[PDB]
C-alpha cells in the first residue's frame, strides 16, 4: 500500500 | 466593494471577495507583500 | 515555482489544486472566484497533441491546501465538477490565445480560514495596477527547479513574485505571436532575481494587491511560465480582465 500511493488517500469525512 | 455578478448564477462571495482570513480580516501581514506594495 | 519560498498556511486561500482521479495526479493549479467557480487554464483541460481533452467527470478540484501530497483533515475541501467550460476560441495548435477555462462545481463549498475568492478585476483595477515594474503573485505546486540534475517537487505550496513586463518587451522575447489578450512578467536576464513558474504550476493564479481597497485581485492565469524545463526569457499569463466579458456569458447562461 502507502509507498503505492503517490497522495495520501483523500475521502474519509465525505458526503 | 461593489459586485458585477448575479449571486444565484455566480454563487456567493463576490460581495467579500479578496480579502484574506488569516492575513488583512485579522490585520496581520505575510512575509512579503511590503515587497509588492513598494513595487507600487 | 522557481526561486520562490514555502507559503504561509492562508496565504492564498483561493488557490486551487486540479486533480486527475486516476491515475491520481496533480495537474494544474486554478483559482476560486466563488462558492461554486473555479478558473484555471484551457491547456490543463485540453491539449489534442497529447491527447488531453477531459471532461467533468476525471477530473477533481481540492480547496485549501497547504502540503501538497497530504490529506489535509478538517483543513482541505474536495469538490466535483459539474461542468467544465474551455473558452471556444481557444488558441492551442499555435500560441495559447484566450488560454482559459471555467469549472463549475458540484456543490457550493464553504469559506474558511483557508478557503476564501479571489476578485476578478474591473477597467479601473486593470489600468491602474496592470505596469510595468509592478509586481504581482504567482502561487503553486510546480516543480523547483528543470528536470534533470536536490528534489523538484515541492512538500508544500509555493510563493514568488514577479515584475510584469513591457508588452513590446515579452513580443521581441520569442517567434510566438503574442495577443492582447496575454501578458508577461519575469524579471530580466542581467537582473539579479529570476524567479518563474513552472509547467505544473499553469492554470493557477496572478494575483495583485490593491493599493486602495486592500482587496486582492487576479490580473492572470498561468499559461506558460518560464521556469524549470521551459526556459524562455518571460512566463505568460492569460489576461483575465479581457477575457471578463466572457466569464460572464458563461456563468449567467450556465450555472
Ligand atoms: C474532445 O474534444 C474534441 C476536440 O476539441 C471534440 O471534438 C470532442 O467532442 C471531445 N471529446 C468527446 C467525444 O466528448
Amino acid at each position: 500500500r502507502n509507498p503505492n500511493d503517490k497522495y495520501e488517500p483523500f475521502w474519509e469525512d465525505e458526503e | 466593494f461593489h459586485t458585477f455578478f448575479n449571486e444565484k448564477t455566480f454563487g456567493l462571495g463576490e460581495a467579500d471577495c479578496g480579502l484574506r482570513p488569516l492575513f488583512e480580516k485579522k490585520s496581520l501581514k505575510d512575509t512579503t507583500e511590503k515587497e509588492l506594495l513598494d513595487s507600487y | 515555482i522557481v526561486e520562490g519560498w514555502d507559503a504561509e498556511k492562508g496565504i492564498a486561500p483561493w488557490q486551487v489544486m486540479l486533480f486527475r482521479k486516476s491515475p491520481q495526479e496533480l495537474l494544474c493549479g486554478a483559482s476560486l472566484i466563488s462558492d461554486r467557480w473555479v478558473l484555471t487554464a484551457a491547456h490543463c483541460i485540453l491539449y489534442p497533441p497529447w491527447d488531453k481533452n477531459f471532461t467533468e467527470n476525471d477530473l477533481l478540484v481540492r480547496i485549501g491546501k497547504h502540503s501538497r501530497t497530504r490529506y489535509e483533515r478538517n483543513v482541505e475541501k474536495i469538490s466535483m465538477l459539474e461542468k467544465i467550460y474551455v473558452h471556444p476560441r481557444y488558441n492551442w495548435r499555435e500560441n495559447l490565445d484566450r488560454d482559459i477555462a471555467l469549472l463549475k462545481l458540484k456543490k457550493p463549498v464553504p469559506f474558511s480560514d483557508y478557503i476564501h475568492p479571489v476578485c476578478l478585476p474591473d477597467k479601473q483595477t486593470v489600468t491602474s495596477l496592470l505596469r510595468a515594474g509592478y509586481k504581482g503573485r504567482v502561487t503553486g505546486w510546480g516543480n523547483l527547479r528543470e528536470t534533470w540534475t536536490n528534489e523538484i517537487q515541492p512538500s508544500v505550496l509555493q510563493v514568488v513574485n514577479l515584475p510584469i513586463v513591457e508588452r513590446p518587451v515579452c513580443k521581441a522575447s520569442t517567434r510566438i505571436r503574442i495577443t492582447d489578450n496575454m501578458f508577461c512578467a519575469g524579471f530580466k536576464v542581467n537582473d539579479t532575481k529570476r524567479g518563474d513558474a513552472c509547467e505544473g504550476d499553469s492554470g493557477g493564479p496572478f494575483v495583485m494587491k490593491s493599493p486602495f481597497n486592500n482587496r486582492w485581485y487576479q490580473m492572470g492565469i498561468v499559461s506558460a511560465g518560464a521556469g524549470c524545463d521551459r526556459k524562455g526569457k518571460y512566463g505568460f499569463y492569460t489576461h483575465v480582465f479581457r477575457l471578463k466579458r466572457w466569464i460572464q456569458k458563461v456563468i449567467d447562461q450556465f450555472g
